């Protein structure tokens, strides 16, 4: 859940 | 890239006899014109950290080897920073569970959220917060 964590900020960063 | 002009740049500015290499004592000019006053024994450790080859002084390598892996962790450092920010959205320097429940749909009930806290929670104050988002994050 960490890890969907670092996904889904890898993915919606710098907005 | 590029920014090996900016890393010769700064380089530069430590070498400031211009011999390739940095010194101890320029390391400590440097610092006291920054507003620190290092003793002599704190410019050996800050020179022996980055002195790959042991030769006692820091060539132009050495120094890129260095910056590059500074760059990249404050680069970590602060998109970790920002994540924080994103999930801290009251801004008061913690994450309760209800800012983790609701990015964290964006569907976990209070429990559920309470035990991501409690993990975290390593101070036991019943939030998260910067320290310890950087530790579950990083561990
Ligand atoms: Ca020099
Ligand atoms: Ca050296
Ligand atoms: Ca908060
Ligand atoms: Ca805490």
């Amino acid at each position: 859940e960490v890890c969907a964590i670092k996904i889904q900020r890898a993915y919606r960063r710098h907005l | 890239e590029e920014q090996i002009a900016e890393f010769k740049e700064a380089f530069s500015l430590f070498d400031k006899d211009g011999d390739g290499t940095i010194t101890t004592k320029e390391l400590g000019t440097v610092m006291r014109s920054l507003g620190q006053n290092p003793t002599e024994a704190e410019l050996q450790d800050m020179i022996n950290e980055v002195d790959a080859d042991g030769n006692g002084t820091i060539d132009f390598p050495e120094f890129l080897t260095m910056m590059a892996r500074k760059m990249k962790d404050t680069d970590s450092e602060e998109e970790i920073r920002e994540a924080f920010r994103v999930f801290d959205k009251d801004g008061n320097g913690y994450i309760s569970a209800a800012e983790l429940r609701h990015v964290m749909t964006n569907k976990l009930t209070d429990e559920e959220v309470d035990e991501m806290i409690r993990e975290a929670d390593i101070d036991g104050d019943g939030q998260v917060n910067y320290e310890e988002f950087v530790q579950m994050m990083t561990a």
